[PDB]
């Protein structure tokens, strides 16, 4: 009474997940062309020593580094140390992960981090990939997506969590449609996959692409990861089944509303179906953004960083990767600029 | 004829558990939704309660021939082995189950791991506004196995059902292995594997050769 | 001489948070989410003391000092053009890492995370926010 | 020692309804797993006993060994009870009787 | 002078149970399930208190205390659009903290622990939930 | 004005007896076992004050109408989809938690004592179960 689905997820563009946490710059040291992440508790192991335990907490401590005392290689630098072995691990430095230089300026003061296990592998959970399964599905089902969705009786307007019904109810056999669907996470891969993606904000308004201080830790396009999705009754099986075909008219919906406004170099090309993920995507790809569009520009209509028109497209920096595929040659990207559409992925869904 | 055989495994997490206690042994800040603990090690556990009722909920979808109201309208075939309240013939059970506990704890030291329970961060998106409310869950680590016991009694009543017994037992923990134990499993948590799973008839005699030729072999 | 005995430590945390920065409306700065992972850490510190010996606990004790000097550094709250720093104030008023430098034994060590389970407790008594 | 502040703990379960999913939550008082209780058990032998002296020994030991592959009472279908007998051993207590070989089946059968 | 006494803690709890607050529909804003841990540890530390001398009870007594206020700040209720603290309320009502302050020696502890067990049966007396 | 004297505290307990709720079937809904301890203290405060004074007996008075009050607000039984509590009303028809106010010396605790073995003999007369 089980159907088992396996969801092959390839990267297409830098994909975020984080867990809340961000590494400040004394914590990472940039040189020989990567972005080396030690151990801090292996890293002051080796500090108690060589008799620089107060020196090195004293480093810590400070809380107004100047310019260049906010820096872990300027500590490494002054009090003379040649050893690199402190555990952790290391990102290859791809040269857009700032658009200042990151060994001159400020530049890179916080990295959002990955989420990671206990073990410290990156991996990407299941209630993210539900999440945006969930998204695709209820923009592409009319009898969630309609004007029921919104829960106006409030000072503000809110979605309606009732619309698809949940839980248990008194007398009532049980209707959970999203129990059915079970989406598990991934086996941890390996922090080879990482790099070091920076947010660029285009606007339709500007015509042009503005940097922002936000970094992530993200996996490089072309990553294949492994997903697999247990479906209890038949109604979600349907509804997995139809993952692909959904996901093309939702992407079709939102190129329809949304990415039509932006110049088409831009705007990637798929491969496979098409599937948003992680932070950094846009507020529309994790909305229903037909009923979404004038409560969402107006919750930010009074903030500094005002929402204007439909917002900004968020396209990331990251290396141009070819691939072979029978058509020929693919490039990623349209554009020669090295702009990758910051969340998307590409799916596919068989039934193992 | 009376013998008792015990069917003992290795659950090995596959994904974080998260079974889910009380604050009774919560930490004194944590704003977290706890699991189940042993009181004295404060390592989390898997209750004997949670297998058998997953189990029992799973295989009343296999062995039942009618859908049933309640435990008490169960099948024969699962009443016989998981107990009935409500039938003089069935009230005492043929399966014990025992609480699992952690068996691999230096490995997982030995794996670099600063406690045996992580906190997962969380969130539900508004569709609406975009707004995002944060949870966190605590959770049993993936790698972590658990020393699983189940004691299958046989008595005179047990004369032709032994070999329908077993075949239960083993669907029932393939069902466990297809399904999650206790926890916010629709997105992902609670997968679970039985490793070593074999059968030694520990009192009586009886021979389980044929029994852990299945429980190897077919798993 | 100790500044953490089993007589003082829950009134000397007391006074130490009663004495923390707060705003201009009364709230406090500091928010149980900048110093979730040291109490966690110290709820595991204290889990594993009961078990093993305090030779094999020498990293952990490191490890926690390293976590309280790297938050304490890093935490920042910005408010009306000023910045404070919530967990430095807490553990320079609390006596965090001079405490952590008295500790040598289970009984020390013990005595220091129940330390750390009476200033949260009173952090939260008086208007602390997650 | 090890820190305990209450001798039984609370555990905390739930019934959910066959058709309803409905939880229903319930809670019962545990005594400590790793507690341990002084276990005596006296055995009498008169003129009556001499000749099944064996046999009784035989089933007190397969009775220990039953409880221990049973539950002490309780919820133990779902994993209560378990317990374990350590340190068995017989000792002579009133008259004279060789308790030597009891002994050795004792700790190698447990 | 002593808050708690052997005259007045029943009625003393008497009076702080009928002044807690309520929602407009009557009921209390407290649980059973908010104080089940200060309960149990109130009865541990009573049961203990028999067999043993107050000398090496202060751990016990400080970490009741220190349960207390955490529990106060920990749970909150918020209902009809407004914050409640039902626990922090029962401290400050029956002055929880200041008896706690007296305990000196055995009689005062169990004095306490009786005045905690009247302040429940009252609750629950006056149709307090669990 | 006493509410209990040594003239009518029998039939007192008969009248409250009559007045006790009862079932659909006319089964009383309250139960020996649902105030076993509170009989079971009574019967101890009762021996306990021929020998000693009543100086060291409040306590026990106190802990008695404490468990009173609690038995009063813990049973409750639900039958007919609507809920009751036998031991408050009980205590309300019987008008216990008053009587127990007006124990100053012996002979009230000993009067009080006797009114609830007939309370309890009264309860049995006319088919309350075990």
């Amino acid at each position: 009474d089980y159907r088992t689905f396996k969801l092959s997820l390839l990267t297409l563009a830098p994909i975020h997940i984080g867990n809340g946490e961000k590494y400040t710059s004394r914590e990472f040291i940039y040189e020989n062309k990567k972005f080396y992440f030690p151990d801090m508790g292996k890293f002051y192991n080796k500090m108690v020593e060589k008799r620089l335990a107060e020196k090195f907490e004293a480093f810590l401590i400070q809380t107004r580094p100047n310019a260049r005392n906010n820096r872990l290689i300027s500590f490494l630098n002054d009090n003379r140390i040649a050893e690199r072995s402190f555990g952790g691990y290391s990102i290859s430095e791809t040269g857009l992960e700032s658009d200042r230089n990151p060994n001159s300026a400020g530049a890179i003061n916080e990295v959002n981090k990955f989420i990671r296990d206990a073990f410290g592998n990156p991996y990407i959970p299941g209630s993210s990939l539900k999440g945006a399964i969930r998204t695709i599905l209820m923009n592409t089902t009319p009898k969630w997506n309609n004007e029921n969705a919104v829960n106006d009786f409030g000072r503000f307007p809110k979605e309606n969590k009732n619309l698809i019904p949940w839980g248990p109810k008194k007398g009532k056999e049980y209707d959970d449609l999203f129990n059915a669907i079970r989406v598990s996470d991934s086996k941890p891969f390996d922090n080879k996959r990482l790099i070091l993606v920076q947010k660029w904000d285009y606007s339709a308004k500007t015509n042009k692409a503005k940097p922002l201080p936000l970094y992530r830790e993200s996996i490089s396009p072309l990553t294949k990861i492994e997903f697999e999705i247990t479906t209890t009754t038949d109604e979600a099986g349907r509804l997995i089944e139809e993952l692909g075909k959904r996901a093309q008219a939702f992407y079709k919906d939102y190129k329809a509303f949304f990415l039509s406004e932006f110049p088409d170099d831009k705007i990637q090309a798929n491969l496979q179906y098409p599937i948003y993920l992680g932070a950094g995507s846009g507020a529309w790809t994790k909305t229903l953004f037909k009923q979404a569009d004038g409560i969402l520009q107006r919750r930010y209509s009074r903030m500094k960083t005002k929402m204007v028109k439909k917002g900004v497209l968020k396209l990331t920096k990251a290396p141009l990767k070819i691939v072979k595929i029978p058509s020929g040659n693919h490039s990623l990207i349209k554009n020669h600029e090295s702009f990758y559409e910051m969340g998307k992925a590409n799916f596919m869904i068989k039934e193992i | 004829t009376f013998a008792k055989i015990k069917f003992s495994a290795q659950i090995r997490l596959e994904t974080g558990l998260h079974i889910g206690g009380s604050d009774a042994f919560a930490a004194i800040g944590a704003i977290d939704s706890p699991v189940i603990k042993d009181p004295i090690t404060n390592l989390p556990i898997i209750p004997g309660s949670s297998l058998k009722g997953k189990m029992r909920t799973l295989l009343a979808k296999v062995y039942n021939e009618k859908v049933a109201e309640k435990p008490s309208d169960d099948s024969d075939i699962l009443s016989r082995l998981f107990g009935n309240s409500k039938d003089k013939r069935f009230k005492m059970g043929r399966l014990i189950f025992r609480d699992a506990f952690l068996s691999n704890a230096d490995e997982l030291d030995s794996l670099g791991v600063r406690s045996y329970t992580e906190v997962k961060f969380e969130n539900t998106i508004d569709r609406i506004t975009a707004e995002a409310n944060p949870r966190q869950i605590e959770r049993a680590i993936r790698n972590s196995t658990f020393d699983f016991e189940l004691i299958y009694e046989i008595t005179d009543e047990n004369e032709n059902q032994v070999e329908e017994d077993f075949k239960v037992i083993r669907d029932g923990l393939k069902l466990l292995e297809l399904d999650y134990l206790g926890g916010s499993g629709s997105r992902g948590y609670g997968k679970v594997a039985f490793e070593n799973l074999k059968a030694t008839t520990v009192f009586g005699n009886y021979d389980v050769k044929t029994l852990n030729e299945l429980l190897t072999a077919e798993v | 001489m100790a500044i953490l005995t089993d007589e003082n430590y829950v009134d000397k945390a007391e006074r130490a948070i009663s004495l923390l920065e707060k705003d201009n409306k009364g709230n406090y700065l500091l928010t149980t989410s900048q110093i979730r992972k040291l109490l966690s850490l110290c709820s595991s510190l204290y889990d594993r003391s009961k078990e093993r010996k305090f030779d094999e606990l020498i990293n952990d004790v490191s490890y926690l000092r390293v976590q309280f000097v790297y938050q304490s550094g890093r935490n920042s709250v910005r408010v009306n053009r000023q910045t404070f720093f919530p967990v430095k104030d807490l553990v320079e008023k609390g006596q965090i890492l001079e405490a952590l430098k008295e500790i040598k034994d289970r009984e020390t060590l013990q005595r220091f995370c129940r330390y750390m389970e009476a200033l949260v407790a009173y952090f939260k008594f008086y208007g602390g926010k997650d």
